[PDB]
């Protein structure tokens, strides 16, 4: 019903996430290499796509360029050179999600149901805080809490990709624009003045949640 | 001659060449481990331990990798800056969890701006952190507290337990146990030290200076 396309081209990897999928509700194709990666994305047109940026057919990173011309299906990522600037390439031109190259059968299994809910079909509210973009007015413990104009974009963006990543590049340009590639230091400040506000312990956030080297994560 | 870079960056292969076997293994490690405890199998055991044996393997590995990452003078060093909060906030997620109480921290100004490679700088939170953890005895107290003296980020990872033999205190970066020395190793790579001290009040405490060139506001708005 679901259908996930392995885009892996060490055979043992790929039989091991093949198992593993297989194990739910769920069937998977393959492809050896990034050119019958491509294709099974059109003679099958999966679910969800998973492809390492191993294939040494030439960087994996066109490979979702190209893909996402046409498809908008979520493309989790793997990284063997877990060195961010391959992951962080990865999400900017399209993907969803990713996993460091040692994971675990449960990171799997979560990071492809969020981005299976997150592609599937209003003003919503995570366990204290009541956030309502509607009239712009957000309560923590039945009270208003004033937020800079700025403040609230950057946290309605983030409360619209609920639990994707996202690196400091997409949240500038969703935030400011094109201007500030460099003066980045600010996006991580007001997320400091985000968390400082809606989180019942600021340096341990259950929503507000940092990814090294990545981004940040809005989450629940 | 160029023969030791030709030596360091194989190093640096063999390392990286080690994360697709431990992806494989621990794969096959963890559907083991499930399918056979799923069925009534006896040996469910023995696939969970050699899971937890993949761990500890890709663990010694993924300090191998970083050490050899650091090891061509570390200008594999991509520094950002930081709110001085997320930096402790992503260590503590990453073993608070599995923790009988939590740190005890101490951020004045959390909103600090400091110029770290983000990852690797976690790593020496985590490393200073589980020392702490593995030698402090149960029950004890760990704690992060993070002032600023000059333009210099004052961190100091501290216990109460045993702490140091007093003679010296500066010898402990000497391998019982790494981590301290892949502390030092990381941050001397950043531009800082890392010095060991008996509390007064009792206990080890680790501090780690960082230069700090700037403390960017840059725009007022």
């Amino acid at each position: 019903m679901t259908n996930v396309l392995i885009v892996e081209d060490e055979q043992a990897i790929r039989r091991f996430l093949r198992t593993a999928l297989e194990g739910d509700g769920m069937r998977v194709f393959e492809a050896e290499t990034l050119q019958r990666g491509l294709l099974e994305a059109a003679t099958r047109k999966p679910d969800l796509i998973i492809l390492d940026l191993g294939l040494p057919d030439g960087d994996g990173i066109e490979f979702i360029r190209d893909l996402r011309q046409w498809s908008a299906v979520p493309v989790i990522v793997l990284s063997a050179r877990s060195e961010e600037s391959d992951k962080i390439a990865a999400l900017d031109a399209g993907a969803d999600d990713y996993l460091s190259k040692p994971f675990g059968i449960g990171e799997l299994q979560a990071r492809l149901r969020v981005a299976l809910r997150r592609h599937s079909a209003p003003l919503v509210k995570f366990s204290d805080v009541t956030v309502d973009l509607a009239a712009r007015v957000i309560h923590r413990g039945e009270e208003e809490v004033h937020l800079t104009p700025i403040e609230f974009r950057l946290l309605a963006v983030l409360l619209n990709n609920a639990g994707k990543v996202l690196t400091q590049r997409q949240l500038l340009n969703q935030v400011w624009g094109p201007n500030a590639v460099e003066h980045s230091h600010y996006l991580r400040i007001y997320m400091g003045h985000l968390r400082q506000k809606l989180e019942q312990d600021p340096a341990r956030p259950r929503h507000f949640i940092t990814e090294t080297g990545i981004g940040y994560r809005f989450m629940l | 001659s160029h023969m030791e870079q030709i030596r360091n960056a194989l190093l640096a292969a063999l390392s990286h060449d080690l994360r697709t076997p431990l992806t494989v293994l621990f794969g096959q490690a963890e559907i083991l481990t499930l399918d056979l405890a799923s069925e009534g199998s006896p040996h469910a055991r023995q696939a969970s331990e050699i899971r937890q044996h993949v761990l500890n393997t890709t663990r010694l590995v993924n300090n191998l990798l970083d050490m050899a990452r650091i090891q061509s003078g570390g200008f594999n060093l991509k520094k950002e800056w930081l709110t001085l909060e997320e930096v402790v906030g992503s260590a503590l997620q990453m073993l608070e969890p599995g923790l009988s109480s939590p740190i005890n921290l101490s951020l004045p100004e959390p909103l600090t701006l400091i110029h770290v490679d983000g990852p690797l700088f976690e790593r020496v939170l985590i490393n200073l952190l589980e020392n702490a953890v593995k030698y402090a005895g149960a029950q004890a107290e760990i704690g992060i507290d993070a002032h600023v003296e000059g333009e210099n980020l004052q961190l100091d990872v501290w216990d109460n337990g045993p702490g140091l033999p007093p003679g010296q205190e500066q010898t402990i970066f000497d391998k019982v146990g790494l981590g301290l020395a892949i502390c030092r190793a990381i941050v001397d790579v950043h531009g800082g030290t890392i010095t060991a001290f008996n509390r007064p009040e009792g206990g080890a405490c680790f501090r780690v200076t960082l230069p700090q060139q700037t403390a960017p506001e840059l725009e007022e708005f």
